[PDB]
């Protein structure tokens, strides 16, 4: 959309998920800077009235900001010269049972905007957990259309936010755990209307692939292969479902995403390499089909679901000739970076020098060289396998400095024992089949339950870290950079922090209610520089605290690895704010009060 | 199996030491229910059909609804 | 206790609730003052994991700030240099059917402190929605004792916070509005022992008097009016749950308090004036026995319970003599004022002159003068009436200025529409019997549902108001008042604001996440400042919020009155600390990570 | 009734006009059934002796027990 471009240009304004459609989380404003930022401090906060783990950020457009929740899913719209009054709210009526086949917390990673064209109003767009899909008028709140995409009675859900892209919105899908094959949609953003819908295994005729799908890397595979790595009719409940991010190109017309783990997580029960699951692809934004397809992790052994972050760049290579670009951190321990006009491969390098599933990845065939040590299988129990489960990086969306070349990243460090067992397929109910024991990394402490988290700087043409730093716990909501020489994010501790762009040097933090589990914000208004985010601790790593659990085994593993949590943190729901000073809307006292 | 040996492009598939190349017949056979498979595919069609009765009767009449047993 | 004294005298700790014996929630420090409060920003917060309304307020003592919350009664201890790390928690196992016998959302009022002898270690005092108590060691956290005070099968909960007084824990009691007689326990803080019990209603044996009670003033009554103004056996089942706050005097070893209103609302049920319901209580600290009792409200026809806040001070009357003296609000539009040695009445003054059930109070009789057009009764429509229900004061804690003579009071401003209707008395199910209609007073914006509430500064001898402010919604969490020439008080549509002591100015507000429903509260650590409150709204105006309701004679009436509320705010639960330009533990912000 | 005519001490209540003196007997009689009325004093009775129980336990034993089932 060439107007949501334009609008993406000033700083008083934040438009779609991940700032910009390159996905970079990347600020111009140097107001707050490494040489001021000890004067940071709230100017103003606002509770949601729900528990839960709280996803995404915030929007910004004309003078307003849009908040989203856990279950039920509400949206409300505050003014920013009195954010005490609610201008509107949506309060969705939904099944009570959608709360059971969720996997991982009742969570939402957030909003769309759609600017409008003279006869349609401008449009603000959301996901339910129960799988309808709605239109709101952005100045009223009344709904303008809803459409049933996913259904909650064979075990499938929605958790990911909406992506504008010229008149049309995107929409994933969530369920693996339940034997759910992936599909993603394409709507009319003013009608509700089904344009293209693709899936991730199965036939050629429903993955739709373009005449020339990867032309120039015939060696990644082409015909036939979403029934041909499969025995019989197991693709039908193969999982690869889409639940995280996108980056888009106006140039290229592509959308830029990856499907996740194929189904069930027993992998004697699937014999083949299973695609497209675990898949990098690039799709035509306006008839749906797929240009390029590169599989990260065929045959899956250790649930390494490909669906995170994808950010945009344009660098000299190895060889000093110029490249268009994307960079994607995966759970199997592995950061990707590819030329995003053609899909060949440029880089693969290790997040962590401690993983051991692969050797090396294959630059020249693009096949990963798999340690048959560190394998799982029926009859074995495996032990110190990593990545665990929960990857070396999950569902945070991260942030890149263009001036300087570098990649801030939010990581996790830790490893797992593994033994599968067999079960059968029945629609509604839970289709895992695997027993896990899930505790810290090599460099943290094992005995303590500590030392779960990391945050590093990479360069993605030489593979060399800037600097790299230890984390009390997985830093599992993203990052947000600045002109200002400045690195924000938050932490499951419950802080918002700032560290030095060039060393690592921890500058600044302060104690908000609640762990973060989403990206951090920026915006002007009336000349003043604010920075904002969620607080409400929740999605896997909060699953013991949220459900009240004890067996280390339950809650899929994560359980056990996260049993200190509880002794820093407790639930909460809603968005603190900062500037320099604290100045803001209540300067003058008297303004917002009753006469 | 270390991924590396491939009888065709995209497909580098191995069996495990002792295990075996098919397993239908074999002591891992999931036996598969093929009415149980197809419930998600049967559920996709229903919802796609009811949603083109609602989009159709708002490009018409200019006004949204969702109860399709409300649509003439 | 001769040690809670002495701690109560060091500007680092805040001992009980009310902050000292005197009740009067004043602080001797200045850091913070007209001057510079401009500066004022937070340092730090916690979020207690629970949604419903926050009362009450912290307490701290020896570095560490200790926590309380909404159903299942949870309670949290921190340390003021590393906030971030829980030293211990308590986490009740509770039947949920204790929630269908609560009246007015799933509230409670607060902690209180042992300081501990030579052999038992010291405590924290608190008590749970199903009716038990519980004493747990204040370093580990681990429980020393429990018993069971009430009974959730009769109707019977408690919401009230403990009272620490020599080696004794005071408990009260709730649960009027499903038909629960009041009383009132002692229990040894050591081992949990019953020591004493008294009743508000019934034989004089059940009353425990003093063998000179009300010896001044004989005209109040005497001996067997707690059956001979009732019919029959009504006494049984009548009210006079106590549920607000004490103060004491260690000079006369009396604590002062309130009880509240007679069962059912339906007034036809239950003929007669109905002692000891609505009556200032002064009753020993160790036998029980009672020395004097005031009846406010006799025959209640409105539902004006009298629970509120008591305030201690010693000022000349109106013939130059010095008098030691209580000061309590009520429900009812009336501020009393009250010789603290023998019970003689000395003011009883209008809250605002729109109050209209009583003409006046005579001083030398002791009795209201009712209006009889503003009363209640079967088969007819009462309208117009002022205070409601709700009051024209509820379970706040105000604040008192001793180099002043002011009390900084926060008031409601909410009138209403009566009628009564017959039922059956069933141990287990509610006792009502009236529907209502209420809305803003004449002073607010009757046609938009704004206007609901008042914060006024009042001398108590010459009766005069030094200053009066209008607000949005009814001031319902009290106050606290320093030295620095400032009045703090959090507001219904979340924020904590501070005005000028003598003039009334709005000096400074800050957006909290939630309106605050309980009391400020201020302390100094290592040299700073700190001024701390709740957030999480709830309690009787939240119930339409709450519970989802939209039917305006819902929630006893307050769903209609307060219809406006959740465009300003959404429920929340958590603590929110202050200081002069955020100054705080984490300034060195390596203090607290993890390291290798 | 205004409050004001009082018969004794504490003692000055009156009905209002055409309302009777007692309400027994009359359209406004409660007729509430004894076995109902006694029923909170009872349960105090039992907490109270409970309460007793867990309180000499203690104080002979050194050790807390609350459940009343597993003290001798
Ligand atoms: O396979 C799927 O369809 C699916 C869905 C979701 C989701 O919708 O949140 C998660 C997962 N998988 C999962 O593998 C996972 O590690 C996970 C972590 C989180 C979270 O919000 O913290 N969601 C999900
Ligand atoms: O009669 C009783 O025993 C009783 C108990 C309670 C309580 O325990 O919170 C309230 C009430 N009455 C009541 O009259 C009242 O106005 C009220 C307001 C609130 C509050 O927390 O906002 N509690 C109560
Ligand atoms: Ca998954
Ligand atoms: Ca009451």
């Amino acid at each position: 959309n060439d107007k949501l471009v334009e609008l993406s240009k000033s700083d008083d304004n934040w438009v779609m998920p991940g700032k910009n459609y390159d996905s970079n989380n990347f600020s111009d404003l140097k107001q707050i800077n490494k040489g001021n930022v000890k004067q940071l401090r709230p100017a103003w906060t606002f509770s949601t009235g729900l528990l839960n783990g709280h996803e995404g950020a915030p929007l910004v457009v004309d003078g307003k900001m849009y908040i989203h929740t856990s279950f039920p899913n509400n949206t409300f719209a505050l003014g920013l010269d009195d954010p005490g009054t609610i201008l509107w709210q949506d309060k969705p009526k939904q099944n009570p049972a959608a709360r059971a086949v969720a996997c991982c917390d009742l969570v939402n990673r957030g909003l769309a905007y759609w600017p409008g064209d003279g006869k349609t109003p401008a449009l603000i767009l959301k996901t339910q957990l129960d799988g309808n899909v709605a239109a709101l008028n952005a100045e009223t709140g009344e709904t303008v259309w809803k459409v049933e995409n996913s259904d909650i009675k064979v075990g499938s859900t929605l958790t990911i936010a909406p992506y504008v892209v010229k008149d049309k919105v995107i929409i994933g899908s969530s369920g693996a755990e339940l034997g759910v094959r992936g599909y993603l949609t394409a709507y009319d953003v003013k009608t509700g209307e089904q344009v293209w819908r693709a899936y991730a295994t199965g036939p050629d005729k429903d993955l739709l692939l373009a005449s020339d799908f990867n032309i120039k890397n015939p060696h990644y595979g082409q015909k036939g292969l979403g029934t041909g790595t499969w025995e019989g009719d197991a693709w039908k409940i193969g999982g690869g479902t889409n639940w995280g991010w996108y980056a888009y190109d106006p140039g290229t017309n592509l959308i830029y995403f990856g499907t996740g783990n194929p189904a069930p997580w027993n992998e004697t029960m699937r014999p083949g390499d299973n695609k497209w699951t675990m898949t990098i692809f690039g799709r035509d934004a306006d008839t749906g089909e797929a240009k390029f397809g590169y599989q990260k992790t065929p045959h899956d052994e250790w649930d390494y679901a490909g669906v995170n972050v994808m950010m945009l760049s344009e660098q000299k290579d190895k060889d000093g000739k110029a490249r268009k670009l994307l960079t994607h951190p995966d759970r199997n321990g592995i950061v990707y970076t590819l030329d995003r006009t053609d899909g060949a491969l440029v880089s693969a390098n290790k997040l962590d020098d401690t993983v051991n599933v692969f050797k090396s990845v294959d630059l020249k065939t693009g096949q990963p060289v798999r340690d048959p040590e560190y394998g799982t299988r029926m009859d074995h129990l495996a032990k110190d396998i990593c990545p665990s489960a929960m990857g070396y990086h999950n569902q945070g969306h991260d942030s890149y400095d263009p001036k300087r070349e570098l990649f801030f990243m939010g990581i996790n460090h830790i490893c797992m024992d593994w033994e599968p067992f067999m079960l059968p397929y029945k629609a509604g109910q839970f289709f895992v089949g695997a027993t896990l024991n899930m505790y810290p990394g090599p460099k943290g402490d094992r005995q303590n339950y500590e030392g779960l988290g990391q945050i590093k700087a990479y360069n993605a043409i030489t593979g060399d870290y800037k600097w790299e730093k230890m984390e009390r716990f997985a830093v599992w909501g993203g990052t947000m950079a600045t002109a200002g020489d400045l690195v924000f994010y938050g932490t499951l501790d419950g802080y918002l922090k700032a560290r030095d762009s060039d060393t690592g040097d921890l500058l600044w933090k302060f104690k908000i209610p609640s762990g973060a589990i989403g990206y951090p914000m920026t915006y002007t208004h009336k000349g003043t520089q604010y920075v904002a985010i969620y607080y409400g601790v929740g999605g896997w790593p909060g699953v013991g605290l949220v459900f009240d659990l004890a067996d280390p085994t339950a809650g899929l593993g994560a359980v056990g690895a996260f049993k200190k949590l509880a002794n820093y943190t407790q639930m909460g729901g809603g968005v603190v704010v900062f500037s320099l000073d604290g100045k803001g809307p209540y300067d003058d006292p008297n303004v917002g009060e009753w006469k | 199996y270390d991924g590396t040996k491939c009888k065709a492009a995209g497909n580098c598939w191995e069996p495990k030491p002792g295990f075996p190349e098919k397993i239908a017949g074999s002591k891992y056979d999931p036996k598969h229910d093929p009415k149980e498979l197809n419930k998600q595919a049967d559920s996709i069609k229903q919802m796609e059909e009811r949603n083109k009765k609602r989009v159709e009767n708002f490009k018409k009449t200019g006004k949204f609804e969702y109860d399709v047993a409300k649509i003439s």
